[PDB]
Parts: structure tokens; C-alpha cells; sequence
């Protein structure tokens, strides 16, 4: 709910696990998905440093 | 990592160099091959006299 101004952007951090951007990629309102270095349909086979 | 459509022109990189570094070493040998029968000719010579 409570979002941050871009003058001010923060970061997080993602540790070990099993995502799957499978979910991550169901419909939406996202009107830009671009990924440009890995193409967006094998992102789900391979481990991220 | 990435699809047929698109790694299509990060091969014809590779293979554009790596097939003229092959033309070279057979040139060169076949340079290198022609002093050899120059000398197992005066070798021949200088054994039936």
C-alpha cells in the first residue's frame, strides 16, 4: 500500500529459495514487460546468483 | 539462455571467426611443405654420387 518517491528509492534482498516466476508471469496490469539479456521464457531453469 | 529467433546472430559471430583461423594454419603449412622436397631431393643427389 505505502510506496516511496523515486528521489528516495530504495532496495530489498532475495535469499535462498524455490520461486517460480511461472505465477509471475499469469495476466495482469502491467502494461511493460521487457527484459532485455535472458530471453523471458527460461527464466524457470536455471539458478541466480 | 535465449531463443531461436534471437540466437541466430550471436553465432554467425562466432563461426565467421573461428572458420578464418583455419585457412590461415593450412596456408602456412602448406608454405612450410614445399622446403622439405627441397632438401629430400639434394639428399638424393648426394647419395648416387
Amino acid at each position: 500500500t505505502r510506496f516511496a518517491s523515486v528521489y528516495a528509492w530504495n532496495r530489498k534482498r532475495i535469499s535462498n529459495c524455490v520461486a517460480d516466476y511461472s505465477v509471475l508471469y499469469n495476466s495482469a496490469s502491467f502494461s511493460t514487460f521487457k527484459c532485455y539479456g535472458v530471453s523471458p521464457t527460461k527464466l524457470n531453469d536455471l539458478c541466480f546468483t | 539462455r535465449l531463443d531461436p529467433p534471437e540466437a541466430e546472430v550471436q553465432i554467425d559471430r562466432l563461426i565467421t571467426g573461428r572458420l578464418q583461423s583455419l585457412q590461415t594454419y593450412v596456408t602456412q603449412q602448406l608454405i612450410r611443405a614445399a622446403e622439405i622436397r627441397a632438401s629430400a631431393n639434394l639428399a638424393a643427389t648426394k647419395m648416387s654420387e
